[PDB]
């Protein structure tokens, strides 16, 4: 059967940076002509393996993380990077094996009034370990008075969302990325 | 925690929280501005509203942190920029009051408008009734008329609101620890910190007027040599040894004397640099004009004009259809957001002008990535004169001969060049002596050497003396000329048109070093240059991070504005004066009027 790289990639509904899903693919063959013979991706890095040998290539199991962040956070889903995004969302690890893939989403995920959907987590205790996922909400305690569920001075929430709206720079609007990790069923 | 820590995270907090707001307030004035509407100022003053309402509020939670606990110098002049109590100092009557002073100065210079006594029925306002008299009417009494009645009409209406307007300022600034409110004008150029490149705000009354006295000698001539030109235009009107008056400046204040051009050109035959008809039948459109001043940042090695740029800014006027605001000026939105708001025409001051507000555009870009209270120049001089060094290169011969614009064989005189460096000479020398005068005038009167009862006596007794012009007619406590300028009656500082216009020929001089020029400074054109700009981008990305003296000497090498790179650039015409006034009277006599 043929991996459902559509129901990734086409999905209507991106998830939020901070609660970033992931997607297992099992027994199924690849078809890497459609990702990689396009120019509709702005970003396609891969690492450890390369964009074009991975046609003559299987893998156990491919994971499939997707969300979506700014233009400039793009930069932060790479192995390496110590970025907010990378250090509190998504962090990959050292030795990562996959690729990277973004692209514009101007025009779906930033409305005028202000897309306020897309959050992303700005406080956290320590950094996130690779693939690690936090959804928590709790008040994060920056002093050393104890916020006690209540939000006040030197108590923030943790949660911070993106404000994407259409007329930003590129750097600023809605990128949704799809990064494709490899795990040693799928073969193409 | 770190008290420092904790306040490291608070401005994270601010940041992105104050980053929202502000856009939200920036595009609705813009939505303003761009298609004025009913609907559109209520957006941008509730847009507006909750920005200040939302300062205020961060305002007080940042002062609960020690600015004094803070080691990084860095986190400690975002904290210091957030602890201004600002206008809130005052109680609630007396803010709510200042408010309104400050609102009926500014509606009653703007709305104001004088009737001429010998037709009634003929009313002008500033713009452009009495501002089209000051610079093309060769009337003596007529131009005394204009002047005598904008001072008389609109001016005695400030006097009561002026005299409020400064007690109640004082009161804002002794209250934040400050020494008058002249004293809080200075703080933008203090530095405090950083060992070698402190500057106290007492410092720069004392480098002002050290300054000035090297420009004295080349004002003086270009004051001798236009008033030997005046008097063949004012016959029995003005003395050779006197000071020039006031009506007879080419503008409603004497600010500049642009529109003396044409009564003191020093060569009348030789032919005009005016590239006008040039784009108009190269089919130039405004596209053209902003893609070519695009090209000319590309050339030294600035980036392009982002895509936003080119979609949002509005370059040419909406017409009937959608009213707009045309001030050029260059709008940083934030979050990436560029534009240009200028009805451009095809004409050559245009096509300057575009690049003025460009290079507006790409300081904003460049020091993008400092946190938010840190995306603004290096003092309040800063980002005019970078501006201004773009028009000084994209007018040379040399530029528009290379673009298409001019002749190739256009012969560049001795001549021609003083003619220029004359037509330069009367906006920006001619503008320094009444800078520093009108600034030092309400510094004497914030810090309380002036009173009440001899503003105006002191204030013409400073006019002959300094910038060597005499009033038309006497003026007692009731006028209030300084007022009747927009600056003064609409709570601006001043000195940043004397810092900015150092500032740039010290970028100028420096750029056209690395810029490998040889010849005069006034022929430099930086165009292909990546060195300078190179240069240049090296104090851009600074933003108001570093002190302004460590980012001047990032590229002129000095950590104090310097006289002398101005004078080079009109040195040419300084030594072409001394030979023109060897027949004439250098200087004037502080006693003689028009009416004694
Ligand atoms: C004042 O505080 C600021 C921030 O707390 C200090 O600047 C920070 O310096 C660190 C150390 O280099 C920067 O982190 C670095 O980030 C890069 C990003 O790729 C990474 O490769 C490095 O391994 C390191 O993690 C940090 O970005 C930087 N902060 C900013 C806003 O740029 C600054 O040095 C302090 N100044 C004083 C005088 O204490
Ligand atoms: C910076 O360097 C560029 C190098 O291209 C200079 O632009 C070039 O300017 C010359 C005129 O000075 C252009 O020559 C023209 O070429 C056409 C042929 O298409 C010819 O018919 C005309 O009579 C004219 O000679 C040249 O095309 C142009 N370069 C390009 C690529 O278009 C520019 O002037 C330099 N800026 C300076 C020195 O400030
Ligand atoms: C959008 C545009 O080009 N022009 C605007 C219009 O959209 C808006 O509805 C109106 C307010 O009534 O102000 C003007
Ligand atoms: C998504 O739809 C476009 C429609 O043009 C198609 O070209 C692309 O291959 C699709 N993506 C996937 C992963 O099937
Ligand atoms: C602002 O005013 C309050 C009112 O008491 C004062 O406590 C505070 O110190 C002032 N801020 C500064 C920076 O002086
Ligand atoms: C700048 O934009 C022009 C198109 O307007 C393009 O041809 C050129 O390659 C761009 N250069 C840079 C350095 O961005
Ligand atoms: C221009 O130069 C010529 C000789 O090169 C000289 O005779 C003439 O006086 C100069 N004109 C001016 C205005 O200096
Ligand atoms: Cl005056
Ligand atoms: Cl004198
Ligand atoms: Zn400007």
């Amino acid at each position: 059967n043929l991996c459902p790289f559509g129901e990734v990639f086409n999905a209507t509904k991106f998830p939020s940076v901070y609660a970033w899903e992931r997607k297992k693919i099992s027994n199924c063959v690849a078809d890497y002509s459609v990702l990689y013979n396009s120019t509709f991706f702005s970003t396609f890095k891969c690492y450890g393996v390369s964009a074009t040998k991975l046609n003559d290539l299987c893998f156990s199991n491919v994971y499939a993380d997707s969300f979506v962040v700014k233009g400039d956070d793009v930069r932060q889903i790479a192995p390496g990077q110590t970025g907010v995004i990378a250090d509190y969302n998504y962090k990959l690890p050292d030795d990562f094996m996959g690729c990277v893939l973004a692209w514009n989403t101007r025009n779906i995920d930033a409305t005028s009034t202000g897309n306020y959907n897309y959050k992303y987590r700005l406080f956290r205790k320590s950094n996130l370990k690779p693939f690690e996922r936090d959804i928590s909400t709790e008040i994060y305690q920056a002093g050393s008075t104890p916020c006690n569920g209540v939000a006040g001075f030197n108590c923030y929430f943790p949660l911070r969302s993106y404000s994407f709206r259409p007329t930003y720079g590129v750097g600023h609007q809605p990128y949704r990325v799809v990064v494709l990790s490899f795990e040693l069923t799928v073969c193409g | 925690s770190t008290i420092e820590e904790q306040a490291k995270t608070f401005l994270d907090k601010f940041n992105h929280e104050a980053e929202d707001l502000f856009y939200q307030s920036s595009l609705a004035s813009w939505n303003y501005n761009t298609n004025i509407t009913e609907e559109n100022v209520q957006n941008m003053n509730n847009a507006g509203d909750k920005w200040s309402a939302f300062l205020k509020e961060q305002s007080t939670l940042a002062q609960m942190y020690p600015l004094q606990e803070i080691q990084n110098l860095t986190v400690k002049l975002q904290l210091q920029a957030l602890q201004q109590n600002g206008s809130s100092v005052l109680s609630e009557d007396k803010s709510k009051r200042l408010n309104t002073i400050l609102n009926t100065m500014s509606t009653i210079y703007s709305t104001g408008k004088v009737c001429n006594p010998d037709n009634p029925q003929e009313c002008l306002l500033l713009e452009p009734g009495l501002n089209e008299i000051m610079a093309n009417s060769l009337d003596y009494n007529e131009r005394l008329w204009a002047w005598e009645s904008w001072r008389s009409e609109v001016g005695k209406q400030l006097r009561p609101l002026y005299e409020e307007y400064v007690v109640l300022k004082n009161e804002m600034a002794r209250a934040n620890h400050y020494e008058d409110y002249g004293d809080y004008w200075r703080g933008d150029y203090e530095v405090n910190g950083v060992d070698g490149y402190d500057y106290s705000r007492g410092q720069l009354i004392e480098d002002v007027e050290h300054t000035f006295e090297e420009i004295k000698p080349l004002y003086e001539h270009l004051h001798a040599y236009v008033r030997a030109k005046l008097m063949n235009a004012y016959p029995s009107y003005i003395s050779p040894i006197g000071c020039l008056p006031a009506h007879l400046l080419g503008d409603m204040w004497g600010r500049f004397w642009t529109n003396l051009y044409s009564l003191t050109v020093p060569f009348g035959q030789k032919p005009n640099i005016d590239v006008t008809d040039a784009m108009v039948d190269q089919a130039w459109d405004a596209q053209r004009i902003f893609k070519e001043a695009e090209k000319f940042f590309v050339s030294v090695g600035l980036p392009n004009m982002t895509q936003g740029f080119w979609e949002n800014s509005m370059l040419t006027d909406p017409g009937n259809v959608q009213k707009a605001v045309c001030h050029p000026t260059a709008w940083d939105l934030g979050k990436g957001d560029f534009r240009i708001l200028m009805c451009t025409k095809v004409t050559m001051d245009d096509f300057l002008t575009a690049h003025h507000e460009m290079g507006h555009i790409q300081y904003d870009m460049a020091y993008a990535a400092q946190p938010f209270l840190l995306r603004n120049g290096a003092n309040e001089g800063f980002h005019e004169a970078v501006g201004e060094i773009m028009s000084l290169s994209a007018a040379t011969p040399k530029h528009l001969k290379s673009i298409g614009l001019l002749s190739p064989d256009f012969q560049e005189d001795n001549e021609t060049e003083i003619n220029f460096l004359l037509k330069q000479a009367l906006t920006i020398v001619g503008t320094l002596p009444f800078t520093y005068m009108l600034e030092k005038w309400r510094w004497m009167v914030f810090k309380g050497e002036i009173p009440k009862d001899q503003w105006m006596k002191k204030w013409w007794e400073m006019k002959r003396e300094i910038v060597g012009v005499v009033e038309p007619v006497p003026h007692d406590e009731t006028y209030c000329d300084p007022a009747s300028l927009f600056h003064v009656s609409n709570d601006y500082s001043f000195i940043r048109y004397y810092t900015r216009t150092l500032y740039q020929f010290q970028f100028q001089e420096a750029l056209c070093q690395a810029a490998k020029h040889e010849g005069p400074l006034h022929k430099c054109d930086i165009s292909n240059s990546t060195e300078a700009g190179q240069k240049l981008f090296n104090m851009l990305r600074l933003g108001k991070s570093e002190p302004w003296t460590l980012a001047l000497e990032n590229v002129v090498g000095a950590k104090n504005m310097n006289v002398r790179p101005l004078l080079n650039y009109f040195e040419p015409l300084f030594t072409w004066l001394k030979d023109q006034n060897k027949n004439s009277f250098v200087g004037w006599s502080t006693d003689w009027s028009p009416y004694a």
